[PDB]
RNA sequence: UUGUCUAGCGAGACUGCUAAUGCAAAUUGGAGGAAGGAAGGGAUGACGUCAAAUCAUCAUGCCCCUUAUGUCUAGGGCUGCAAACGUGCUACAAUGGCCAAUACAAACAGUCGCCAGCUUGUAAAAGUGAGCAAAUCUGUAAAGUUGGUCUCAGUUCGGAUUGAGGGCUGCAAUUCGUCCUCAUGAAGUCGGAAUCACUAGUAAUCGCGAAUCAGCUAUGUCGCGGUGAAUACGUUCUCG
RNA sequence: GGUACACGAAAAACCUUACCUAGACUUGACAUCCUUGGCAAAGUUAUGGAAACAUAAUGCCGAGUGACAGGU
């Protein structure tokens, strides 16, 4: 079908969700194979967290995991118990070879992020939820929320019928002919009942041209 | 002085990220030494990855993604107290690699 | 339905001054290079001076100009018996046209090493001798023929 | 051949065709492989080999020093064409 | 006057320097004989060219360095670094030389080779 | 020992043909023997054809050669093994596909119509 | 046998042939890239997302 | 006989101003200019079409074994062969072939490697001896070209294939990595009904590196390139 | 046929691999929990074997028991 924007507009606008480098072959398949872990633990077992995106950060095994959240008492808690389990979680994925000072950051608006929502979509389809009111829900929810014009489309089972039929919502400008408008992107895959359903969200950030790389 | 000449060159995986630490480089040895060379660029020894679109029969398209090795050659021919004071707390951006001697 | 596109022609040979010399090198294009045309055409010229004597200015401005074609035929049918009709076409296809029927006719025989044969080529299809005036002698002798259907143009 | 350890035997199959060869000619030994490289110290006695099945005791000879076992073993067979 | 151009046809680059001193024009490629670096076919004037249309050499001794392209290739690389120096020399005669087609780069270069392009365009076929 | 072919080409061009002396050893024959080329030449001189026939024995004898080649097909063909019997039945044997290829061992073509189904 | 892939890449006794690299996630070796240690298109929905150094539609 | 260079940006190219047409928008010409008007390539692929491909990323709904379809080492096939599509290479040759040398990169890879230069060699290579985590040090860049020959031959095309013996890596190289000293000169001397890709670096074509790989009968392909045209009237056939 | 083929495959000595025959393996080869510690066993060189598989042998590190892990 359509390109995914995170891939398409990626690169030379939007900042990288892992930032890191090193020569061919050498050591750059432990890194791609350890970021992608903990970026999907980030998105299932901290549910409530509400990651707009992680700033994975590697440097000669060194990572300094950043975090965009609403409110960092998800991630920091009171008592500094979240901020615990986080560091002893992401210390036991990362091994005692590299340091961790993790730090949870606020980010303006975070619902015309494209993951968090992803995320929650794919949540409420596994939880078997009624697929109709929820992604109303969603829409206003990303809409209201001073986001501008939405690109959803939920593949799969629609929890009894219209399986090859994708319901594809379209709200706003949403052009992928432009390559500039910062159409952020994430795709989910919600393991329900019925098998995986796969939700796939664009949010767009207000136009990207002459606007930097930093997210 | 403290180790004079170190070469160091710098790698990494965006275009303008590692332009914008060599002109940090240059501006930040200025105003306590003189007469560095600043930018220098290499090839910028990059790597290409093909990867097909579906999960089955693809070739005729298969897009790529680009972790372009970029590389930009520091060397200091003055070499002052103050110059590689700076050069070893350029603290360049972290998706940037430093190769120092 | 595409229509008049930007056709472009490149600069001309600067070994020898003609667009056309140009246009033959890459028409019997082998290898893909042009260093191997050239040498060819100047030997060829060489042996033409050698065997059947002719200025190759003269020869091949000659050449170009009589071995060109005069019009072409489309195919119509409409139930059987499909037939030709005539068509105009500009002289950038009518040379591009000599071009291929002398790659074609060059580039294949026996009868050793190629520089003569191709000098042969050449002089048979400049001095009238029927190697490609053949052809713009029929295509001017084809509208006559069937002209009971070349007449049925819409 | 190989050239470089190319005539390297795993020392456990070579075990039994030495003991074998130098009995009389001891045939059935179960030493199944293809890596056993061919000398002239493994003569008159057969391997069961793998062809992919079972042990299949062929003849094993010792002409060059860089052709191995399964030189000997049967791995593919005949078309046996068919008109349809 | 020395006039400073840039050479950079068929993916090359190029130093020239033009002075229209006593000198001829002879081409210094490299540094070496352009018998051996060029052969003596079209090429071997194709070279000149630049010079065939500055007074073919009389006029305008090259002093070119020259990296890239093969044999026509670094023939066409001098031929644009000497045109484009001699449009250094006055930013008036891009448009004279625009039509011989050696300046105003008309990007004739084997262009980036594509996924599933074998001949770097040519797909494998329409498969039945 | 071998067989006397004239030139028209050069010398070892000629033997490329013969069986047992190809375009490499009569190549290092060439650039060792001191033979004049032949430029429309048939011949420089006779006598040394069939003594070039030996020289190149110093590697390997041609005679020696197609002996130890079919002598090496019969034994491995005959007893249990894998070369000789894909030697027998003239397909390659260093490991070359039979599938759609191999056909330079099976002859050009040989069209047979195989099964169909709905 | 998704398993036995990653089992076979890992265990090695004494004999050091069935020497390869694969990803440590999906297995798959066949594409890997032991640049990356990852199959194909689990590279590619990782770039997607934009987790790779290096993201882009064919540029060049 | 260095500010090309490599990589970033700005000016710029954006109908900018003029004339013209077009009720509009929009288009053509002319200046500066890299291009005069989406500037050549790539990406950008909309509802849905084939209920196309995939349970083979993965997740798995369902259907399937569990002290056993899990795991496993070892070995073998995945290069079988009468056969038929398709990708290229490579040739059907003298534009070339073999022999020796030569110029060039865009670049990319390399510290069981790349190896300069050098010794042996008809070599996969046997090694001496710098340098390089990589514009240095290297990977023949070659085709092109230079000099001899070949006189259009089943050919000095084409290296396909196979055996006597070795070489790179890897416990093991026969099968299934491989190539070479030596052998071979297959088929194919221009390709049927029927067609596709391809419009300025396009096809065609020749190279350097590499993806998996311990290593590779990838000649390929993937990236970068080197040589390098023509046509495109027009929808008449034609197809979406 | 489009919607597959120098394809998914960007490598076929075994691995890569999905089958093949040859060997053990029974919370099992790996693995969550139960269970037991400071000396604890993946892999080691001989060694039947080709190697698991028992070994003599070593790493703040691990074995068995039923629930279970695994599935190109």
């Amino acid at each position: 079908q359509k390109v995914n924007s995170n891939g398409l507009r990626f690169g030379i606008n939007k900042n990288w969700i892992s930032r890191w480098t090193a020569n061919s072959h050498a050591q750059t398949a432990k890194w791609l194979i350890e970021d992608e872990k903990i970026r999907n633990l980030f998105f299932v077992n901290y549910r409530n967290a509400q990651v707009s995106n992680v700033e994975i950060e590697r440097t000669q095994a060194t990572v300094d995991v950043f975090v965009y959240a609403a409110q960092p008492a998800f991630l920091i808690g009171s008592e500094n118990k979240n901020i615990q389990k986080i560091t002893k979680q992401i210390k036991q994925i990362i091994g005692r070879t590299t340091n961790l000072d993790l730090t949870i950051n606020e980010i303006g608006s975070p619902m015309l992020s494209a993951r968090i929502i992803a995320r929650d979509l794919a949540n409420a389809i596994e939880a078997r939820v009624p697929l109709r009111t929820a992604m109303r829900q969603s829409l206003i929810k990303v809409l209201k929320a001073g986001a501008n014009g939405i690109k959803v489309l939920v593949s799969g089972r629609l929890n009894g019928a219209e399986i090859a039929r994708d319901k594809m919502y379209i709200e706003g400008n949403m052009p992928l002919s432009t390559l500039r408008a910062d159409i952020d992107y994430a795709l989910e895959k919600a393991q329900t009942t019925y098998g995986v359903i796969g939700v796939k969200v664009w949010i767009n950030r207000g136009m990207i041209y002459t606007k930097g790389l930093n997210r | 002085v403290k180790y004079p000449e170190l070469k160091i060159k710098l790698e990494s995986y965006d275009s303008t990220l590692l332009d914008l630490t060599t002109k940090k480089i240059v501006e930040v040895v200025k105003g306590v030494d003189v007469k560095i060379k600043g930018p220098l660029p290499l090839p910028t020894k990059k790597e290409v990855i093909t990867i097909i679109r579906s999960p089955h029969v693809d070739k005729a398209s298969r897009e790529q993604f680009e972790k372009n090795r970029h590389k930009r050659l520091m060397i200091l021919v003055d070499v002052n107290q103050g110059a590689i004071d700076s050069l070893k707390r350029i603290k360049i951006p972290v998706g940037v690699t430093l190769r120092f001697s | 339905r595409k229509n008049r596109a930007p056709k472009r022609t490149v600069l001309p040979d600067p070994v020898f001054n003609n667009t056309l010399v140009t246009r033959i090198i890459n028409v019997i294009m082998e290898d893909g290079k042009k260093g191997l045309a050239q040498r060819i055409l100047y030997g060829a010229f060489d042996l033409i001076e050698q065997r059947t004597k002719e200025k190759p200015l003269t020869v091949f401005e000659r050449a170009v100009g009589n071995v060109m074609p005069r019009l072409e035929l489309r195919v119509r049918r409409i139930a059987g018996s499909n037939y030709q009709v005539p068509t105009e076409v500009p002289q950038d296809r009518k040379i591009a046209l000599a071009l291929r029927w002398i790659a074609m006719f060059a580039r294949k025989r026996h009868e050793k090493t190629m520089l003569e044969k191709i000098a042969n080529e050449i002089i048979d299809a400049s001095n009238n001798t029927g190697a490609a005036i053949k052809k713009k002698d029929d295509t001017h002798k084809m509208a006559e023929a069937n002209k009971a259907f070349a007449h049925m143009r819409w | 051949r190989s050239a470089k350890k190319g005539a390297f035997v795993d020392a456990h199959l070579l075990k039994k065709v030495i003991d074998m060869n130098k009995q009389e000619k001891k045939r059935p030994i179960k030493t199944w492989s293809r890596r056993s490289t061919i000398f002239p110290e493994f003569v008159g006695n057969t391997f069961a080999v793998h062809n992919g099945k079972t042990f299949i005791n062929v003849y094993v000879t010792d002409d060059m020093v860089g052709h191995k076992l399964g030189e000997f073993s049967p791995t593919r067979n005949f078309k046996q064409h068919t008109a349809n | 006057q020395s006039y400073y151009g840039l050479g950079r046809r068929k993916s090359s680059s190029a130093k020239v320097y033009l002075t229209p001193t006593q000198d001829k024009g002879k081409i210094t490629v490299n540094r070496r004989d352009p018998s051996e670096y060029f052969p003596n076919k079209l090429v071997i004037q194709d070279m000149e060219q630049p010079l065939d249309l500055t007074d073919l050499k009389k006029n305008f001794d090259i002093n070119v360095v020259v990296k890239g392209g093969g044999f026509t290739g670094q023939a066409g690389a001098i031929r644009l670094g000497i045109v484009r120096a001699l449009l250094q020399f006055n930013p008036e005669l891009k448009k004279i030389l625009k039509s011989k087609k050696l300046t105003t780069r008309d990007k004739r270069v084997k262009e980036r080779k594509k996924f599933g392009l074998y001949g770097a365009r040519r797909a494998p076929q329409f498969t039945k | 020992l071998g067989i006397d072919i004239p030139n028209q080409k050069r010398i070892e061009i000629a033997l490329t043909y013969i069986f047992g002396i190809g375009l490499s050893r009569s190549q290092a024959i060439l650039k060792q023997a001191n033979i004049n080329p032949d430029k429309r030449v048939k011949d420089l001189t006779e006598e040394e054809f069939v003594a070039i026939r030996n020289v190149a024995s110093a590697y390997k004898i041609e005679g020696d050669l197609r002996r130890e080649i079919a002598l090496n097909i019969k034994h491995l063909s005959e007893i249990g093994a894998w070369r000789g019997l894909r030697h027998r039945k003239n397909l390659p044997v260093r490991g070359q596909r039979t599938r759609t290829n191999a056909r330079t061992r099976k002859g050009p073509r040989k069209t047979v119509a195989n099964k169909k189904i709905e | 046998a998704k398993k036995s892939l990653k089992v076979k890449q890992t265990r090695i006794p004494k004999f050091a042939v069935r020497a390869y690299t694969r990803c440590q996630r999906c297995g798959r070796a066949r594409a890997v890239l032991s640049h990356f240690g990852v199959c194909r298109l689990c590279f590619r929905e990782l770039a997607y997302a934009g987790a790779i150094p290096g993201v882009k539609k064919a540029s060049w």
